[PDB]
């Protein structure tokens, strides 16, 4: 159901089996690289990503030692890494913002199953875009994902209010409440959470 | 503007629109301390890499991957290179990994040889001159990765050039500039270099070299005392 949907929750504890299956998953995790909201490496490994898709793509933002740990998670969750997007960070005039200064952010692209009917090869694997507010991912990624898999259901983990999008369900503990419009999801949510509380 | 949509509309890669892409004395110091270029033709698959002495401070490894071509080395071949046998206990590696499975297998190699990855240097290829396909790919691949690894106790991680003509496998010479600016020491090895990559300050070993001048005793004499620990960015040690 096309309009934006979201669930404020601790993603460690939400039963994601109520959300159904998704053509695309995106995650921008608070890797332990500790600061508020961080997940330990074990908590990351244990996320029930495998129930979220049968055939489709996973987009996983990584930095520092999560370039390696994110590969471990992707493989443990059942994905093969088949691309790596980089976002070249620029100012409003298109100039680039330990051993080297860092001009880019990285997003691994994993595949699970054997997706059919996606539009692979429409976009390239380099994003050039302005840092529109620190710590945000560039909005361009939603466009590339929509051209890749138009009209399908998508789910974002560890998103924020600015991330909510049509065709997407956004999960994160800084969202405002619970806003669900898909009847399949609404039905399974009330069944699983009759009193609206998501604990343990 | 959305340069991704623009690429979909026009075939111009988003990197085509990046613009503008006191160190000179340091480049001069590098040039002053560079050893003479030295080079050896050797079939690396049949060659006992331990004959390469002494142990190196920097290794640049550029195996000819199949994806570079519209004798190729598989990651099976590369992984079985015994790089840890010629790397100094404190030393650095720069591994060109391409754009596909090498991004994973190259990391397996680094760990196999005792390195941890400390940077990921991306060569972004523009197509300004020709605006506008691996079966696994989700996106058009417009870059290559050079992983930097470290073992033991000014520049950006991007190189931007126009995509070379088909059949040209050369990597951007800018990678040498980045490596030399780190001032990591003077024993520098380029495995799978070519006549076209030979460079002062570097020992180049590769199968297609047409000539050799490598002599292990002569090479070691460049780093004998008092010169054993120079960074390659400091002034020569006065003799006579
Ligand atoms: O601000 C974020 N995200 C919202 C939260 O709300 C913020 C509190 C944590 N967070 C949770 C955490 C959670 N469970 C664990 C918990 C533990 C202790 C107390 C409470 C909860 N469940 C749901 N959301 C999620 C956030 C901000 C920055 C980054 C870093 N990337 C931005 C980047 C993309 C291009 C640049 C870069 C990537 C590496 C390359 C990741 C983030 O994710």
């Amino acid at each position: 159901l096309f309009p934006p949907q979201w669930i404020c929750c601790d993603i460690r504890y939400l039963d994601v089996s109520i959300l159904g299956k998704f053509a695309v998953v995106m995650a921008d995790p608070p890797w332990d690289i500790l600061p508020y909201g961080t997940l330990t490496d074990d908590e990351m490994r244990r996320l029930n990503i495998p129930v979220l898709q049968d055939d489709g793509f996973l987009f996983l933002w990584v930095t520092g030692r999560a370039m390696e740990l994110g590969r471990e998670c992707l493989n443990l969750w059942g994905y093969e890494r088949v691309d790596e997007i980089i976002w070249v960070k620029t100012n409003q005039l298109q100039r680039i913002i330990h051993w080297l200064n860092h001009g880019k952010e990285h997003c691994l692209v994993g595949v699970k199953g054997n997706p059919q009917g996606f539009n692979q090869g429409l976009d390239c694997d380099v994003i050039v875009a302005e840092v529109r507010s620190t710590s945000h991912k560039p909005d361009e990624i939603y466009g590339m994902i929509e051209r890749l898999s138009p009209g399908t259901r998508k789910i974002e983990l560890f998103g924020r209010p600015h991330n909510v999008q049509p065709n997407w369900i956004t999960l994160g503990n800084q969202l405002d409440g619970i806003h669900l419009l898909d009847p399949d999801v609404v039905a399974r949510f009330k069944q699983r959470y009759p009193d609206g509380i998501i604990s343990k | 503007n959305d340069y991704c949509q623009h690429f979909v509309d026009t075939g111009h890669r988003p990197q085509n629109f990046i613009r503008d892409v006191l160190i000179r004395l340091k480049d001069e110091l590098i040039a002053k301390s560079n050893t003479p270029p030295m080079y050896l033709q050797a079939d690396i698959e049949a060659f006992d890499i331990r004959e390469l002495t002494p142990k190196f401070d920097v290794i640049l490894l550029e195996p000819p991957l199949e994806e570079y071509y519209r004798k190729c080395w598989t990651w099976d071949d590369i992984m079985k290179l015994e790089i840890d046998e010629i790397a100094a206990p404190r030393s650095f590696i720069f591994l060109w990994c391409g754009s596909g499975e090498g991004l994973d297998l190259g990391r397996v190699c680094l760990r196999k040889w005792g390195y941890r990855r400390c940077e990921d240097i991306c060569w972004i290829k523009t197509n300004k001159n020709n605006p506008g396909l691996d079966p696994k790919a989700v996106f058009q691949r417009t870059k290559e990765h050079c992983l930097m690894g470290i073992k033991g106790t000014v520049d950006i991680d991007l190189i931007i050039t126009e995509e070379p003509e088909i059949g040209n496998i050369e990597k951007p010479v800018e990678i040498f500039h980045i490596i030399e600016h780190f001032c990591l020491g003077r024993r520098r090895l380029h495995l799978f270099g070519r006549d076209s990559t030979i460079r002062p300050g570097w020992l180049t070993v590769g199968p297609t070299l047409t000539n050799s001048n490598y002599n292990a005793e002569t090479y070691a004499s460049y780093f004998s005392a008092p010169n054993s620990y120079l960074t390659g960015c400091t002034e020569e040690i006065e003799r006579l």
